[PDB]
């Protein structure tokens, strides 16, 4: 997940 | 006053070298070369997210716009970076994707994207032909983050506009440094941004190609890692339908 | 008339990227890190011979002088090249010896040559600090081939002198290109040659070190490949006794 | 051998 990395 | 203001940060946050993990003992098959390029992409994307987070001003965008700009610009960003690595490490003779994944003509033919590779090799040779300096390269690259957006705009459009301009102005400080004649800066800027614009049709041919490959990838033994699969299945059709378009520095 | 005359050849003959073949699964031991550096050296030396052969004018020297200049200059040549690779690929944060042999601080400590590594890292950071362009880098490097000779001279001394000057003059064309003010070229040349001179004491500390290590290498499990063993056992004592000395651009 | 490579 993109979203977890951005976090 | 044309001493750079983000250049020191650009140097400190430049990602290091990422390997594909490609087993060079194996045949140059379409399935093996593409599986490695997709693997190299997923790894590069972790670096691009961490770099973009650290880039001055990027974290002021709405969190959603942060996501949209990473999702639409990653292809051009990683294409431009590879060009530069190809130029510095092998003088553009080959596409230097990663140290363990270097494409000679034979790999360019077996990847079934020979004309797109030729276009990347050409972009790589421009770094030599235009004598692009390493400082110009890092400011040009940050511009590429800000060079593709929805036709309808992002949540905080005016903020994205302001950040884009600040990166145009930083590339201008790097130009104006070692130049004394008033008119020479805009002439160098013009040659640099022509170069950035020629990244856009390459990134578009690679979007078409990887979208077309992802939906048939099971048929041809090509492995797409999950993050890459996700971004390409959902986002790339938006670029192909013209919902999301590049910002050109010059009419095309 | 300050369009470069050997620069296109310098680009076409630049060697590509050479791996050490180091097994990164293994402990950072002194024996493992040095065995790989010596292996990387032997491999680089094959590239340096083929490059030097292709360099304009080099094959006019007496065959014996060809041998003497390769044998005395290889250390400075490979040090300077690594600096540049360290700068382009990881921004000088680490010594980029080869893609599979990258030295972080911990490897610099385990190699027992920590202060010499610090000196290389510094040389690497100068490429950034002085904004060395890729064209300047290739002409500076060819100069390093011509920068260490016997005190008594070579067989064809006056010819070596003439070739040296032609490489000083080529680096001068590359300087004068994008510079309009009469005085600016000699000021850039001066900063560049100060940089080339600081390669010489580093190459001398590494000569002492590898000579001292080769004669005890059996005691410490360090493998020296045959070509390297040969050049270091016979030639390096000539540099240590002062029979062979660097040509400095400035008093020291 | 150096000499063989030079040849
Ligand atoms: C961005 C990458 C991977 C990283 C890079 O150096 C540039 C390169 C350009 C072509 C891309 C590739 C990632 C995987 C893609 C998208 C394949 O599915 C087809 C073309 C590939
Ligand atoms: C030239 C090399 C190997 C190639 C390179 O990138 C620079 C590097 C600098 C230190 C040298 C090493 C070759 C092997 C040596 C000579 C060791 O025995 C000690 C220091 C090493
Ligand atoms: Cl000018
Ligand atoms: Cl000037
Ligand atoms: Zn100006
Ligand atoms: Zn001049």
């Amino acid at each position: 997940s993109l979203q977890f990395l951005l976090d | 006053e044309c001493q750079p203001i983000f250049l020191n940060v650009l140097e400190a946050i430049e990602p290091g070298v990422v390997c594909a993990g490609h087993d060079n003992n194996q045949p140059d098959s379409f399935a093996a070369l593409l599986s490695s390029l997709n693997e190299l992409g997923e790894r590069q994307l972790v670096h691009v997210v961490k770099w973009a987070k650290a880039l001055p001003g990027f974290r002021n965008l709405h969190v959603d716009d942060q996501m949209a700009v990473i999702q639409y610009s990653w292809m051009g960003l990683m294409v431009f970076a590879m060009g530069w690595r190809s130029f510095t490490n092998v003088n553009s003779r080959m596409l230097y994707f990663a140290p363990d994944l270097v494409f000679n003509e034979y790999r360019m033919h077996k990847s079934r994207m020979y004309s797109q590779c030729v276009r990347m090799r050409h972009l790589s040779q421009e770094f030599g032909w235009l004598q692009i300096t390493p400082q110009e390269f890092l400011c040009m690259k940050a511009l590429l983050l800000f060079s593709i957006i929805p036709v309808d705009g992002l949540k905080n459009q005016k903020f994205f506009d302001e950040l884009r301009m600040n990166y145009i102005k930083e590339l201008d400080r790097i130009i104006a440094c070692k130049r004394k004649n008033p008119t020479s800066c805009s002439r160098r800027f013009y040659q640099l941004t022509k170069l950035l614009d020629s990244v856009q049709p390459i990134a578009r041919e690679l979007h078409q190609f990887t979208f077309d490959l992802l939906i048939k990838s099971h048929m041809v033994s090509v492995d797409f890692p999950e993050m890459m699969a996700e971004i390409i299945s959902v986002q790339v059709p938006k670029i192909l339908s013209g919902k999301v378009k590049p910002i050109y520095f010059h009419t095309q």
